[PDB]
């Protein structure tokens, strides 16, 4: 039961410490965290998106910070650091306007329309990439920058080539409609980096059932069962008990009979590959080898079901259903061995420029393979972004700082009680580059104000902040590059959570 | 980082006891502004909300809050006027610091950062003003019966103001000479009679009494002062009077006669025809005896002077103090033509000296009232008449009143901090920021909004001039030019200087340590 | 405690009522954050939301909870305004209890007061049916755009206030707020917010069946299921372990016949569409692609609770009782693309009175900003055509009321003229809390409002957009008259049953 400026004062204090705690993440130079599970493993990361699902705060204002986080993950991506650290420091210059005696609804409203000059300044110093033509050598070289901070540095040019290849596959460049959902991640442990690879189609790791099964299938012939070309076993589990001699010898007919008939079924029909829960006999993989026919075994429960929605056919429980109707099209069915490790993954390939691409990342060691994986995930919306609007802005803070002039700018233009909420506006927008100056071992206000003075002095486009220790600023030379709509969206969703914690003002329990 | 040692809390303690200081005299600011009342160590209790009595009533002990009370004595003597308000600025600058030590900054780049913010502060006040002429006399009168108009004394501000024009006048020659020296304008007032009855003395006019010599009258007056006693022979050492007869005591009242008329002969000899006496309380600075040996040689009796009434006759005749009858000579004599005693209605017993005829200009401004708390307001208005001159003559030029300069420092200071580079972007933003203060309490003082006042002036400083501004007759933002409300420019521009200086001096205090 | 003392105890729970909803008035008021003992977090700007949620355990402060109970179910919203007005008749008369006036004194010249606020405002209410020879669709155009302004669609505002007017239209006589649905999409520009004229879901049904299930129907049957057609379904399965070989054949054929005769019961009814909340299997497609059925699971059920009132029909979960009584009707039956999406709808019902309005835009905050508009616009056009005697609303009916019941206090002698004196600024806690909630100066509108009703403005109110006073007659921002008075009446009989109360008994138990 608080209410009051006791009761608003609690939900600033408690936003700013989830603030605080990812002020330091901020940037590639960021400290990373440890995190402790609640199974005892203890892992380490610099994700944004990871502190906020492991941080278990009770307070119910750290709660909708979570609950920002819930869809930042897949529309903007690589702004989730920066968004709580944008979002505390409004909250900062808040608290500052509060003790002058302001209403929080024209804190809130004059948020939102100081935001509304910096969507407006975004666009206008923008720069274009992508016109007139479709290109993949300078999509790889703005995927390249970003993929350098975790410690798939090493092999972080092979990423970005396959990264731009996989989503021009399953979206076409003139429609920019592109869908993250039909890009698929997975992985598991062994192997090096330089093994990840791309399919125009659904990988499965499963392996055949004879080693001296062909490499190829030229056909366009899929058979899709539950029950294998045998004597039927079912799905869950065989417990077999035998009676009696004259049972186990009655199996011994059965055994043989089952052979000629079944695998007389898949000419009848008209299939190549045979696909089934369960592995085959011993004895039957001699017959398969003989009139050219390929088996996979041992597939489990999920992995069939993700094989005919790609191949386009339909799921054949007995026998007496089999027919032409229900198999599934490809174009050419592999195995793929990396090296020495006998992998022998199931390699169902199209041949074509199809709507299914599944990226299979791997790795000697555990902890490189999750972090991965959210960073391919980190790289599918950016290529994501550029199809749907080419234009982009110079990233390094240089989008921040540009930003903020123009809204203190328009400030005086402003003959209403807000034109302190777009001053505050200003020095909170400028929170992002300062971090990336107290994160890198560096005066965090020394290279902020002297960053600001080069936009203005000798040239009016921004300059950014050399994070990395680079030669100097400008880093349109050296090549970090982020989105518009990745940007226009960070401004954005900071400040609609703003305006959700500046309208509530009572927490009862 | 881990802090073991901690200076800057010393800081934070120097800030926070002159804030106390201007947080606590802040709503005191503007003729709307809430009264203070104070209470004495007896039990007296005076109310009275002039700013330089609540600095002198507080008696503060702190050394860092020190600092603001000599600050506001300063004011008092370089400008005359704008007393509090240097404190409501140096008292949120120490505010907008505290801001800027908590981010890091160290107190020396703020120092060399202020500096540079005084110099653009100063060239921002210059050509907004208006100059105006010091040898126009409509100029100098009506600016001034503006001025009184919002103080106590206001249905006499027609009265007392071309009386403090037409004063300085006689002394400082017009848009020519730079000095002006307010100790050459005395002040002398009695009970008795209106304040319509008054007088502009070219000489000077004294106080006290000719008694009792009854001479009253002299031409060609040849003015002497003598500090030393002159009185009966005393030793502070051990002495003796022997005695034998009748006769020896009439010897001795001889010797007290001729030892006084020795000193007395030798004041005949420079010429001498009116002597003046020091005030002195721990022995007889004159007897019995000789005011009777100053009848005789027509000399005029004149005892009873302060110190600070010394300093008005020097520079009004040319007499030179002597400390003893050895070293009088007649190269410290002054000069005077005639002086008499008059004894008006309302005037009072005063010596009138007409007939300087000597290098110097000193002017008396003598005035008539009934009551004794007549003439005390009567003389707080010259005084704040004279001052307005004063700050004329150094800086020809004129502003608007209420906050108007305050809020055009907030805005230009702004635009200069896009431009800068380093530390010294910043702190001119805490520069713009505390002089907003001035004006936010000029609203909330006249009864407005304090946010919603200084917000509406910000944008139509942006747009206009500083025409814009806080208007407490009327109560609401109105043309400071149209409503005659207009401040000279010495108030101002010496207000941030003295405040620069102090915060540059408080922010280089790093620790306060006890010697013995 | 009797007399006094126990008066003062039951005045200070009035205002702890009254604090939790004093903020939320108006369309820009503050929102509350009621967290339960579950742990869920619920934030809402309705008064009637937080006063279902609170549970006070005072005796005293369960009288003003019930009476704000009966308002919602006969009126629908109003429950702040209720409770603020019968709370400031309290704190007027809370200096006069303590004088020795008897409280029987108060409850005489409430029902005085009273009695006069029912003929002042039945003698100003002005019945605006066909004022200036306007269209009625024009009139509904304006009265819903005010509602919607100094909101985050002001930009297409003229757009949005057709689409309440037209949908207002499409019912009976019988108007109420649950009818209309609203849904909340991502993706798209915010002028793309298309209508259906009735029922319509997401549609996430993404299993197989494509290039069949025709989506034109004149008058098909709707089947309304809640069952699944699952292969690996949780309700149709079968799981037999036995030696025998060839029963190993039949255990699979058998458990596909278990969802081959409740697929048949399905298609003998004789229903053309199938609607089911839990999901259907590949192979139930495919079984109704063959016999030519259409076919659309995973619909949410309070999508189907507005889709068996309008068709007609009622929900079945076993498929045995499916016959042609629970089967709906419609005449319009189509498939659209919003939004890259499938949408299944249905139009013309012979029980159409239920409709569904579907929100675009590119931020989930511009969705929900507009949803509580919307709700408070739709029964804005509701009171519009239910009640043509209306009077201006933000405060200008409260503001006469205080003009009329003051003079009328001095032709008065006696104990009512320091009470109903008293009652006129009781009443101006309407106008004074429009201005604290939308952070305006309280102090120079009221000064300058009362001012302006004493020269002659009888419909002046508080602007909530603008620090202006404003004609809300003329505005178009308009409330009912019998809402009003039926606001009056109940605030002083819920100000009488706590003046009336005079000892509390608590049974030892
Ligand atoms: N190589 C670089 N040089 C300069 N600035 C960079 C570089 N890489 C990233 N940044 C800046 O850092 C910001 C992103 O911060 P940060 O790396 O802490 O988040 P993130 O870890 O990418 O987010 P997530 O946890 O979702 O992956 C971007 O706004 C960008 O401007
Ligand atoms: N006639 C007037 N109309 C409007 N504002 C005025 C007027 N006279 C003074 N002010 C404002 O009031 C402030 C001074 O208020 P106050 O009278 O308390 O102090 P002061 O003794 O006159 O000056 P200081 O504080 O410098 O010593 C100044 O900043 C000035 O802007
Ligand atoms: N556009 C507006 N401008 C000014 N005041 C408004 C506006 N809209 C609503 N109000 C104020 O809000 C109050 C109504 O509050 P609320 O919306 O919670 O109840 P309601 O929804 O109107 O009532 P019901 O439950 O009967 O529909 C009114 O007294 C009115 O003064």
């Amino acid at each position: 039961r608080l209410m009051g400026l006791e009761a608003l004062k609690s939900h600033i204090m408690a936003a700013k410490a989830v603030a605080n705690t990812m002020r330091t993440s901020l940037g590639p130079n960021g400290l990373d965290k440890m995190m402790v599970d609640k199974d005892g493993d203890v892992t380490v990361t610099n994700d944004g998106a990871t502190i906020l699902s492991m941080m278990d705060v009770d307070h119910q204002i750290a709660k909708l910070m979570v609950e920002l986080s819930k869809s930042q993950d897949d529309e903007i991506g690589d702004g989730t650091t920066g968004v709580v650290v944008l979002a505390g420091a409004l909250l900062e210059e808040a608290e500052q306007l509060l003790d002058r005696g302001i209403h929080p609804i024209r804190i809130a409203d004059g948020y939102e329309q100081a935001a509304r000059v910096a969507i407006e300044h975004l666009d206008k110093i923008s720069d274009s990439v992508l016109v007139d033509i479709k290109d993949t050598e300078p999509l790889i070289q703005t995927a390249k920058t970003t993929l350098g901070s975790k410690v798939v540095n090493s092999c972080h040019r092979q990423m970005a080539e396959i990264a731009v290849n996989a989503v021009l596959t399953v979206a076409d460049m003139e429609r920019r409609d592109v869908d993250f959902e039909l890009i698929k991640v997975e992985g598991k442990v062994g192997g090096r980096l330089e093994d990840t690879k791309l399919i125009k189609g659904v990988i499965v790791d499963k392996d055949f059932s004879h080693p001296q099964m062909p490499k190829k299938v030229e056909d366009a012939k899929i058979a899709i069962l539950t029950c294998p070309f045998e004597p039927p076993k079912p799905k869950t589990k065989h417990k077999l008990d035998v009676t009696s001699v004259e049972d186990y010898k009655a199996l011994q007919k059965y055994e043989k009979e089952k052979f000629e008939e079944m695998i007389q079924q898949i000419k009848e029909t008209g299939a190549n590959l045979a696909i089934c829960q369960w592995g085959f006999d011993d004895e039957a993989n001699h017959l398969l080898l003989q009139n050219n026919l390929p088996a996979v075994r041992w597939v489990g429960g999920p992995e069939i079901e993700l094989i005919a929605i790609a191949t386009g056919g339909r799921i054949v429980p007995r026998f007496s259903e089999l027919t032409a109707e229900k198999l599934g099209f490809a174009g050419l069915v592999q195995e793929i061995s990396f090296g020495t490790t006998k992998d022998k993954m199931l390699v169902i390939e199209q041949c074509k420029n199809s709507r299914a691409v599944t990226i299979f990342i791997r790795g000697g060691n555990k902890m490189i393979i999750e972090e991965a994986k959210r960073s391919l995930h980190d790289a599918l919306c950016v290529i994501r972004n550029l199809i749907r609007d080419n234009r982009v802005v110079y990233g390094g803070g240089a989008a921040e700082i540009s930003c903020a002039l123009a809204v203190s700018q328009e400030a005086d233009k402003c003959p209403t009680l807000e034109q302190y909420a777009m001053r505050a506006f200003a020095d909170a927008l400028e929170v992002i580059p300062m971090a990336l100056s107290e994160n890198s071992g560096m005066n965090p206000i020394q290279t902020m104000t002297e960053v600001r003075a080069r936009q203005v002095k000798e040239m009016n486009p921004a300059l950014g902040i050399d994070c990395l220790h680079k030669g100097t600023n400008d880093m349109k030379q050296q090549h970090v590059i982020e989105t518009l709509i990745g940007k226009k969206q960070q401004i954005s969703l900071a400040t609609q959570m703003v305006r959700m914690i500046l309208k509530i003002d009572d927490i009862r329990k | 980082y881990q802090d073991r040692d901690k200076p800057a809390q010393i800081r934070f303690s120097n800030i926070s006891a002159a804030k106390a200081v201007a947080d606590a005299i802040r709503t005191s600011l503007g003729p709307k502004g809430m009264d203070k009342m104070i209470q004495d160590g007896k039990g007296d209790v005076t109310i009275t909300n002039d700013g330089a009595t609540i600095l002198k009533q507080m008696q503060v002990l702190h050394p860092a809050a020190r600092m603001l009370v000599e600050l506001s004595k300063a004011q008092d003597i370089e400008a005359g006027d704008g007393t509090t308000s240097v404190v409501i600025i140096a008292g949120s600058l120490l505010d907008s610091c505290t801001k800027l030590l908590q981010k890091g900054i160290h107190p020396t780049i703020i120092s060399e950062s202020f500096q540079k913010a005084l110099e653009k502060g100063i060239e921002i006040l210059t050509d907004m003003s208006r100059p105006v002429e010091l040898s126009d006399r409509e100029t100098l009168l009506n600016s001034a019966t503006t001025s009184l108009n919002s103080k106590v004394v206001s249905q006499y501000s027609s009265l007392l103001s071309p009386m403090s024009v037409n004063a300085v006048m006689k002394v400082i020659d017009p848009a020519t000479a730079t000095s002006v020296d307010l100790r050459d304008i005395k002040i002398v007032k009695k009970l008795g009679g209106t304040i319509d009855d008054c007088e502009l003395v070219e000489g000077l006019v004294l106080t006290q009494k000719v008694s009792n010599s009854g001479i009253t009258r002299v031409e060609k007056a040849k003015i002497g002062l003598i500090q030393f006693c002159l009185s009966a022979p005393k030793t502070d050492m051990d002495n003796q009077i022997v005695v034998s007869d009748y006769a020896q005591m009439d010897r001795v009242l001889r010797e007290e006669r001729a030892y006084i008329l020795n000193l007395v002969k030798q004041i005949k000899k420079t010429g001498c025809n009116v002597l003046l006496i020091q005030k002195s309380i721990l022995r007889d600075a004159l007897s019995d005896l000789a005011l009777h040996f100053l009848n005789k040689m027509k000399i005029m009796v004149i005892k009873d002077i302060e110190r600070e009434d010394i300093e008005f006759i020097c520079k009004t005749i040319g007499t030179k103090p002597v400390a003893h009858i050895d070293q009088f000579t007649a190269d410290m004599l002054g000069s005077a033509e005639l002086a008499e005693e008059v004894n008006l209605n309302g005037s009072g017993k005063l010596l009138k000296i007409t007939g300087c005829a000597s290098p110097g200009k000193t002017v008396t401004i003598v005035v008539r009232g009934s009551n004794k708390l007549v003439i005390e307001e009567a003389e707080r208005s010259i005084h704040d008449a004279l001052c307005v001159i004063r700050c004329l003559v150094k800086k020809r030029a004129l502003i608007a009143g209420g906050g108007a300069p305050e809020i055009e420092l907030a805005l230009r200071l702004t635009e200069y901090s896009r431009t800068l580079s380093g530390m010294e972007s910043y702190c001119v933003r805490a520069f713009a920021d505390a002089m907003e203060v001035i004006p936010s309490t000029l609203a909330e003082n006249a009864g407005l909004n304090p946010i919603s006042t200084v917000t509406e002036l910000r944008n139509r400083h942006a747009q206009g001039e500083k025409t814009a501004g806080i208007n407490v007759r009327k109560g609401g933002i109105s043309n400071i030019l149209e409503e005659l409300v207009v401040q000279p420019l010495l108030v101002s521009v010496s207000a941030l200087t003295l405040a620069t200086e102090t915060v540059r001096s408080i922010l280089k205090i790093d620790d306060v340590v006890n010697t013995r | 405690s009797q007399g006094i003392p126990q008066l003062v105890s039951n005045i200070s729970a009035c205002q702890v009522i009254a604090e939790a909803v004093r903020t939320t008035l108006g369309p820009r008021g503050m929102d509350k954050l009621i967290v339960d003992g579950r742990g869920k977090a619920t934030i809402s700007n309705d008064g009637a939301t937080i006063l279902k949620l609170l549970d006070v355990v005072h005796p005293a402060a369960k009288t003003l909870v019930d009476i704000a109970k009966s308002q919602d179910a006969e009126v629908g919203d109003g429950t702040t305004s209720v409770t603020l007005l019968a709370a400031e008749f309290l704190k007027q008369v809370k200096p006069y209890v303590e004088e020795g006036l008897h409280p029987q004194i108060i409850i005489r010249a409430f029902r005085t007061a009273t009695q006069l606020a029912v003929n002042k405002i039945k003698e100003i209410a002005v019945t605006v049916k066909k004022a200036d020879k306007v269209e009625q669709r024009k009139l509904l155009e304006k009265c819903a755009m005010t509602a919607l302004s100094s909101k985050l669609i002001s930009q297409q505002k003229a757009f949005f206030a057709k689409m309440v007017v037209d949908a207002v239209m499409m019912l009976d006589d019988l108007l109420q707020l649950k009818m209309i649905g609203i849904k909340k999409v991502q993706g798209g520009a915010l002028e793309d917010s298309q209508l259906v004229a009735g029922v319509a879901f997401k549609k996430t049904f993404s299993y197989a069946g494509f290039e069949m299930q025709p989506k034109k129907y004149h008058n098909p049957k709707i089947a309304l299921l809640n069952v699944e057609l699952e292969l690996k379904a949780e309700k149709d399965n079968a799981e037999i372990r036995v030696h025998t070989v060839e029963d190993y054949q039949a255990i699979v054929d058998a458990e596909w016949n278990i969802l081959y005769d409740k697929l048949e019961k399905i298609h003998h009814s004789g229903a053309k569409v199938v609607s089911s909340k839990l999901p259907i299997g590949d192979v139930a497609t495919q079984y109704f692609a063959d016999r030519d059925m259409f076919c659309a699971g995973r619909v949410p059920e309070e999508d189907l609770k507005r889709t068996m009132m309008a068709c007609g029909g009622s929900i079945q979960t076993s498929v045995n009782a499916l016959s042609a009584d629970v089967l709906g009707r419609c005449q319009v039956f189509e498939e659209t693309q919003i939004g890259g999406e499938r949408y299944n709808f249905f139009t013309g019902c012979p029980k159409a009175k239920t409709c569904t309005f579907i929100l675009r835009g590119g931020a989930e905050q511009f969705m929900e900003e507009t949803e509580r508009s919307l709700h408070d616009a739709i029964m804005i056009v509701r009171r519009a055509i239910k009640n043509d005697s209306v009077v201006a609303g933000g405060g200008a009916i409260e503001m006469e009321l205080s003009k009329y019941l003051r003079d009328y206090s001095r032709t008065i002698p006696g104990k009512q003229q320091l009470l109903i004196g008293a009652y006129a600024k009781a009443l101006e806690i309407i106008p004074r809390q429009l201005c604290d909630n939308a952070g305006f100066d309280a102090t120079n509108i009221l000064n300058k409002l009362r001012a302006r009703h004493a020269q002659g403005g009888t419909w002046y109110g508080v602007d909530i957009n603008n620090e202006d006073i404003a004609d809300n007659f003329e505005a178009f921002v308009w409330e009912p008259a019998m809402v009003r008075i039926n606001a009056l009446t109940a605030a002083s009989e819920a100000a009488c049953l706590i003046v009336s109360v005079d000892e509390t008994i608590k049974n030892p138990r």
